[PDB]
């Protein structure tokens, strides 16, 4: 995905 | 009575990991009619207050969790127990971060 703490 | 407001995530334990919770947040400090303090955590979108902590002072520390490069991680760390809930900045800049931070510590711990 784009990261955790990413949209 | 809404002391202190910011944008911010939050976090979910599974077992023994930490992950970030993607929802859309607000963290805030209300001081409701019997005059005490909570620490709040809802969700902007639906307007659901999932956390919500009555703090004393000397309770607890909002401080920063400076080695994490992907987010701006702070930690609210309670002394009883240790236990700790975590939280990420979500406003678009950071000009304001130090700023929230010590805003949580100074209505927690020392207010005017």
């Amino acid at each position: 995905g784009p990261g955790s703490m990413t949209t | 009575k809404y002391l202190v407001e910011f944008r911010a995530g939050k976090m979910s334990l599974k077992g023994t990991t930490v992950t970030p919770d993607k929802r859309k947040g607000l963290v805030y400090i209300q001081q409701t009619d019997d005059s005490l303090i909570h620490f709040c955590w809802k969700d902007r979108t639906s307007g659901n207050v999932e956390d919500d902590l009555i703090i004393f002072p000397d309770d607890c520390e909002f401080k920063r969790v400076p080695q994490c490069p992907s987010g701006r991680v702070y930690v609210l760390k309670f002394k009883a127990g240790s236990k700790r809930l975590f939280f990420w900045m979500q406003e678009p800049k950071t000009d304001q971060d130090e700023e929230h931070c010590r805003k949580v510590n100074e209505y927690l711990n020392n207010p005017p």
